[PDB]
């Protein structure tokens, strides 16, 4: 603490008023960070104002100077401006209140709604659930896509990484997964509603806009918590908005309810928090990154759990999506995060651009939560299915050179090719999980067989209205038994051959 | 096999004969010219 | 007030003031230089002294200098004054016509706007080009990215576009020329006033061009871009117009802010750019689109350095495009022009509810047919085309004829290729598309398919082999 | 999309010599025959 | 084997063109790679 | 003595004393602070300041509050009365079943046992994974790294080990959760008590846990696994029993000691790390070893970045393991469970004097087949399996069906494929790999060596293939 001021007065034995213990005043300002001399009872990670109205967060407390990254444009800042401090870290607010809502980082509302009237505010810095609070992953969280719902399931309270190149379809797979909650939260059912919750951090406004027009179109956006942090905010901002978006989403953990986060991305939060390490003059790492990094994406997404009993039983679902360059998953932030999660959902562009689409690479996507994600009656089709998946693999191979093929194999063979178009599925369409049940087990038992390919997806919707306003007799007793009983499969064998005679 | 366009394009004449007498029964020497042809014209192969 | 110069390194000067700091992003100005020298504020070093960036040359410029304070940030003419002209970053006329006399002037920096002002709507915007309105469709208000490297064609593609789109359009355009040839500045120029876009008799004219080259200091060419969006600002709010923007290149605005950085004392980021690449990139982009007051189309030629597209700034870039046309070398290579990578060109409404159903099953069409033309490239490199016999052949034959089919002869490369131009509708685009799809013109040869816009000329250069 | 043999080791299938390991097409050529060769034994 | 042998030929020319080329990368990929850790290592050391 | 805290820039806390100056490694304790933050000296900065690292969250830390130094490093509670309770890294219960009442206390930082203090014993350890047992066998009191990258199998294997040594061992077992899934720590913990390694009603616990997992700092991250080693050390030297240390993951040590290492005044290392990589753990794993007082088997499961083994964190903890079992992913995507490579995975017992003649002739021959099927496949790919000769088709055949019968059902993961979980002797896996090797079973089919414990199931689900089909 050398400066000429404070330095000339030192030597004069002033005694200077205006004492800085709850207040400073601005050495340098640039580049969104400012180093204030003064605010000696100040907090690290806590929240100050300036004295033009904007805010800022002490994360550097340096016996000289304290180093404060701003909440917005450094053009308002001065040199020598009034820093105060707010006496709190930096917390947002959460409620119900926050549903069918567009607010930023710190919670104000962007999309012109008026003030939110929320009661409660949560630090953004919670320390994540214990072992002793958090019970295993049990509730199946129903993507609504057959790819996702089948091979790699999702459970509420688990970690799941959408991960793929730039457009390979990882905001489509987070958005139909909001969209298919609107069949549960229409429902009774108190226990299978999810209140989902999407972050933007660095999209375009325009693209933000976008979604919300979605999700208001499809009526999503009554359940749904929008946290935008664009590519015009500043960096703390961005590296803010998945922890703002997680303490809303825990608010509803902590309450009994279950909820559902999508950091779309959490690759450009890791850009926005080494922009201020590297700005804070903090010595960077791996591709410029600060070693924090990993510490960055693992406190942040451990907050996502399934709670006991007796914490309310609620649960928080985490899909965070992370971007890579040319599929490069060797590099800094995309290793860090795959050793986080749960599970990953793959999404290649090759396969994107063969007709795949979902384009989920199955050899690359794992799930740690495995069958006791998947309902009773997906679980009995989903494990006959990776079977013959897995018999698939080994005869698919024989289009390239063979020619004479064995019978059984042959069969094998269609099978797959029926079960691999079985896994395409349209954007903003998510089907009912008994729908995907009854569509793989139709596929796994040999009942598309005598259908060309390309017809699958109109057999799809033709088939499953004649089961639905005729056989709906059937649905409730699946519904009720919870599994495929042989009565059953005979049952539905049989509508199946007279629908495909019909055909 | 694999010495080229050998046995593909033999048995792409032979489809053109299957096309042209298709009730003429053919003997092969060689198992590849059984493997293209026998999807085709199983109905239609006396020896190989 | 009045400050003094302490330190000149490269384009960043140090000014040390008196009594009061100009606010960041205030413009100053040194009083001794006979061309006016603009320095804009960047940060404050403490000791009442700002480090600033030149927005000139600094040579001749000595410690202790006084530099006055213009108490605004950089204000550039704005409106119908400037249709027709040529202004530097600063706003001076630089095509020797005279001052631009207006009683409007804007900022070059300011906020972008909000989510409230946002428009959802997306209609496609045809352009000609087979394989841009084919497989990556641009949408009519939107921003639209020209990804590629150096000589595989960017500005001859935003030539064609100025060429097909602003000729006929109902709206003012802009151009904003950053980092870029000064030839290529005289050329557009001058194919302006040929073309009567500019006009020097009247007030007719319908382009307002911002030039700041390849020549110029890195402060100039980082701040340029800025001066072409405040023009174009102004046509979208403060008139409600339809505005067309070009930039050439956006990259160069990106490469300047890293060649300041390392003169602003910042610890470098990765393969050496400035840390705030995306914040700067992202400010920047964001004043870029269209509101509920008026819409911008906004065309951005995107250099890619040593033909990397996992650089970080073409990478930072992609996330901020509705609609991206990745230009690629080994198709340049091939005699395909444009050499547009149909694999890696994206749109964002290539979507059936927004182009149609047959539109959107042709494009999928075609792109599965080169998708399966790349996986089997590596068994034709080495071992031949002996696979499969007919089936993997087809898919062969009929996706090299969609790789010809999709190469289009330019207007405006008919100076240097012979071949005339065609502009193409996109009803005939679809059409030949799915006649290639359909086995229709297998007996073709594939040399017929090859540097003709209609599926038409197609089978008239076979009948004509 | 079910990583197919022979695309690659750590791609999504493959496992084995330098060109299983390499993966792309000629992995898949050697899966092919092995398997086709295997599954006429059983 | 007049087909199998200029398959072959083929086939090694081919593959001889491919692993120039992929050398050529690997090269500059190797010296990337050194020049990138070595900037990594550089700008720790500057930063503090 | 007293001092006030001068800097806090992220997990690395600097404060000045006005009394002497606390030792490196020494605990200190701040005061005004409810969870009880505890900073541990690294470095003496001069001018009467040292700097340490935060065991916890360091946020409303306030320059010029008080710290306590505590006159020795960061001492945890060890004993009988640490078994079947979870501690965190500086000794508090957090398991939630109350305080952890005893009367003895070990400091986690110690020197590693001398030259004069090691023990030569070798004897083989049976596990029941017969890619394990036969490949890469695993000493009893020796050193086990399950090497792997993300999704491999580490954590299922090292949960396996658990079912199959601990459940049945004999003498006290310690686990050390570094770094990894809360989920998973609270998915072992309720193993543990269902198989009644963990008795919450009686003192018949055997198992010691000690967690800190992704969302702790990285000074608790690095110094967790000290904590369970302390209390594996206690059990071995202060009472003579035989240990079962189990470390999952031990990668995050190491990520951990790199992530302050910048805030420490450091020059980063090569590909980025903490120049003293290899120094803090050789100390750390030094310490985990079979003394002449009592032995300590270990199995750490060792995580690899991007699946690169030649990463320098993977590569340093090589030279430290008698047995390394590292598990590929090329492996585990063929379908193959476990996923341990064959020709990647080693032992230091693997000898013909250790494990018998016939052991090591027949693991050797296996290894064999398996690399001249690596050899075989390029020729596949050109030539075709038309032109390979009857030689190179017994080669081809006997090694795919070596390779389906490395794989097995595991207990713990019957949960996840439906199989039910299979133990194998040592003496039927030397007989079942005999058998292929001799060519006995060269009319069976291939799937009928798949996920199947014995060979004598191998032969049963070959005739129940032949009699469905
Ligand atoms: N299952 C699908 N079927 C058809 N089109 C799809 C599907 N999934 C995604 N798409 C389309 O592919 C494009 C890219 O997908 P999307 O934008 O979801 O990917 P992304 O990875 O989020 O891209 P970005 O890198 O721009 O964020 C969009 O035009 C989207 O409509
Ligand atoms: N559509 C086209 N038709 C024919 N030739 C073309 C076309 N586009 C580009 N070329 C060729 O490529 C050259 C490069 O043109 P252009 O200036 O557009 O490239 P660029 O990407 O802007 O490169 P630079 O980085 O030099 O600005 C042309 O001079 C011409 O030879
Ligand atoms: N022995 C096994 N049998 C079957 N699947 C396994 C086995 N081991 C691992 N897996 C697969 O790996 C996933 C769990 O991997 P995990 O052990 O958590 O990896 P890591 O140790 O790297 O965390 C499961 O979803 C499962 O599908
Ligand atoms: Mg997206
Ligand atoms: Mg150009
Ligand atoms: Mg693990």
């Amino acid at each position: 603490a050398e400066i000429s001021a404070v330095l000339e007065e030192k030597i004069l034995g002033a005694a200077p008023k205006e004492n800085l213990e709850e207040t400073g005043r601005v050495l340098s300002i640039g580049d969104g960070i400012a180093r204030v001399y003064g605010l000696k009872n100040i907090q690290a990670e806590e929240m100050v104002e300036f004295s033009s109205g904007l805010k800022g967060m002490a994360l550097n407390l340096e016996p000289d100077n304290v180093g404060i990254v701003v909440f917005g444009n450094d053009k308002h800042i001065k040199e020598g401006d009034i820093v105060k401090r707010t006496g709190a870290i930096v917390d947002v607010p959460v409620g119900e209140e926050l549903l069918g809502r567009v607010v930023d980082a710190l919670g104000n509302p962007i999309d012109g709604k008026g003030p939110i009237g929320s009661k409660t505010r949560q630090r953004v810095g919670v320390k994540a659930p214990g072992i002793i609070p958090r019970v295993s992953v049990r509730e199946p969280m129903q993507t609504g896509m057959k790819a996702v719902d089948s091979l790699v399931p999702i459970g509420r309270g688990q970690r799941e990484l959408i991960i793929g190149d730039r457009q390979t379809g990882k905001t489509a797979i987070a958005i139909d997964a909001i969209i298919n909650q609107k069949r549960f939260n229409d429902a009774q059912d108190e226990k299978k509603k999810l209140y989902c919750v999407y972050v933007a951090i660095g999209q375009k406004r325009s693209t933000v806009a976008q979604i919300v027009k979605r999700l208001t179109d499809t009526d999503a956006m009554r359940y749904t918590i929008v946290v935008s942090a664009t590519a015009s905010d500043a960096a703390p901002l961005q590296y803010l908005a998945p922890y703002s978006g997680c303490a809303m989403g825990e608010f509803f953990r902590d309450n009994g309810k279950h909820a559902l986060i999508i950091y779309d991305d959490l690759s450009k939060q890791a850009v926005a928090y080494r922009q201020m390490s590297l700005l804070l003059r903090r010595p960077p790492g791996r591709e410029a990154y600060p070693g924090d990094v990993f510490y960055l994406h693992s406190r942040l997404l451990e907050r996502a759990a399934k709670m006991s009993e007796s914490n309310g039983g609620g649960s928080l679902t985490a899909l965070p999506v992370i971007e890579t360059q040319a599929g490069d998953v060797s590099a800094y932030i995309p290793t860090n995060v795959i050793s986080i999660t749960d599970g990953q959902i793959f999404l290649e562009t090759e396969l994107f651009y063969k007709g795949i689409r979902p384009a989920i690479n199955v050899g690359l996507s794992v799930s740690r939560v495995g069958s006791a994600a998947q309902t009773r009656a997906m679980k009995q089709v989903a494990g006959s299915m990776k079977l013959e998946l897995a018999q698939y693999r080994e005869v698919a191979a024989f289009a390239q050179f063979g020619s004479d093929l064995d019978a059984s194999t042959q069969q094998l063979l269609s099978r797959g090719v029926r079960l691999t178009e079985l896994l395409k599925q349209g954007q903003y369409v998510p089907m009912a999980i008994e729908d995907q049940v009854a569509i793989i087990y139709c596929g796994v038992r040999g009942h598309l067989d005598k259908v060309e390919p390309s017809k699958i997806t109109k057999f799809e919707k033709e088939f499953s209205q004649h089961i639905k306003t005729s056989h709906r007799d059937i649905l409730d007793t699946i519904a009720k038994e919870g599994q495929i009983s042989p009565d059953t499969d005979a049952k539905l064998k049989k509508v199946v051959t007279d629908f495909l005679s019909t055909f | 096999g694999l010495c080229g366009a050998v046995h593909s394009s033999v048995g792409r004449q032979l489809k053109a004969d299957l096309a042209a007498n298709p009730d003429t029964m053919v003997i092969c020497v060689g198992d590849k010219i059984r493997n293209i042809l026998q999807r085709l014209y199983g109905n239609n192969l006396a020896m190989v | 007030s009045n400050g003094q110069i302490t330190a000149v390194i490269g384009a960043v000067v140090d000014v040390q003031f008196e009594d009061q700091l100009p606010p960041i992003l205030n413009a100053l100005e040194v009083q001794g230089r006979s061309p006016r020298l603009i320095l804009e504020v960047a940060q404050h070093l403490g000791e009442n002294t700002v480090r600033t960036i030149a927005m000139d040359g600094t040579e001749g410029l000595v410690r202790g200098q006084n530099v006055l304070d213009t108490g605004a940030p950089i204000k550039i003419p704005v409106g119908p004054e400037t249709l027709g002209r040529i202004m530097n970053v600063i706003g001076e006329p630089i095509d020797e016509r005279g001052p631009i006399v207006t009683d409007k002037f804007a900022a070059i920096h300011a906020d972008a706007p909000e989510f409230v002002e946002m428009s959802v709507q997306q209609e496609i915007l045809v352009t000609g080009i087979k394989v841009v309105d084919l497989l990556a469709p641009y949408a009519k208000g939107g921003k639209i990215g020209l990804f590629g490297g150096a000589g595989v064609g960017k500005t001859v593609l935003i030539m064609e576009l100025i060429n097909n789109v602003a000729k006929a359009h109902g709206g003012y355009s802009v151009f904003a020329g950053v980092g870029e040839r000064t030839r290529e500045g005289n050329d557009l120029y001058h194919e302006m006033i040929e073309s009567g876009v500019i006009s020097l008799k009247d007030k007719t004219s319908k382009v307002a061009l911002v030039y700041g080259q390849m020549n110029e200091p890195p402060g100039a060419r980082a701040r340029v871009a800025l001066t072409g969006l405040t023009v174009a600002e102004y046509f979208r709010d403060q008139e409600g117009q339809d505005v067309l923007l070009f930039i050439d290149n956006i990259f160069r605005f990106t490469q300047a802010g890293s060649e300041v950085s390392a003169l602003l004392g910042r610890i470098p980021s990765a393969v050496g750019y400035q840390p705030t690449l995306a914040t700067d990139m992202g400010t920047m982009q964001e004043r870029i689109t269209t509101t509920k007051k008026g819409s911008i189309t906004s065309v951005q030629a995107i250099y890619v350095p040593a033909d990397d597209l996992t650089d970080p700034a073409p990478a930072t870039t992609f996330a901020h495009l509705d609609a991206t046309t990745v230009l690629s070398r080994a198709i340049a290579e091939l005699g395909i022009y444009p050499a547009v990578d149909p694999l890696d060109s994206t749109s964002r409404i290539l979507d059936p509810n927004i182009i149609g159903e047959e539109h959107y099953n042709i494009a999928r069409g075609v792109q599965k047919i080169l998708q399966d033309y790349k996986s089997l490239q590596d068994i034709i490199a080495i071992l031949g085309m002996d696979e499969l016999s007919e089936e993997d052949k087809l898919i062969v034959s009929r996706a090299r004829k969609i790789q010809r089919f999709l190469s289009q002869p330019f207007q405006v490369a008919e100076v240097f290729t012979g071949h005339a131009g065609k502009l193409v509708p996109i009803k005939d685009t679809i059409k030949g598309f799915k006649m290639i799809l359909n086995g229709e013109l297998d007996h073709l040869p594939e040399v017929a398919f090859y540097m003709v816009g209609p599926i038409e000329e197609v089978v008239a250069k076979a009948e004509k082999i | 999309q079910l990583g197919e043999l022979g695309t690659g080791a750590g791609k999504g299938g493959g496992g084995g010599g330098s060109v299983r390991a390499a993966g792309g097409s000629f992995g898949r050529r050697e899966a092919a025959e092995e398997e086709r060769y295997f599954r006429q034994k059983e | 084997q007049s087909s199998r042998m200029t398959a072959m030929d083929n086939a090694s020319k081919n593959a001889g063109e491919m692993i120039d080329k992929l050398t050529m990368t690997f090269n500059r990929t190797r010296q990337a790679v050194i020049t990138r850790e070595l900037i990594e290592i550089i700008s720790g050391a500057s930063a503090l």
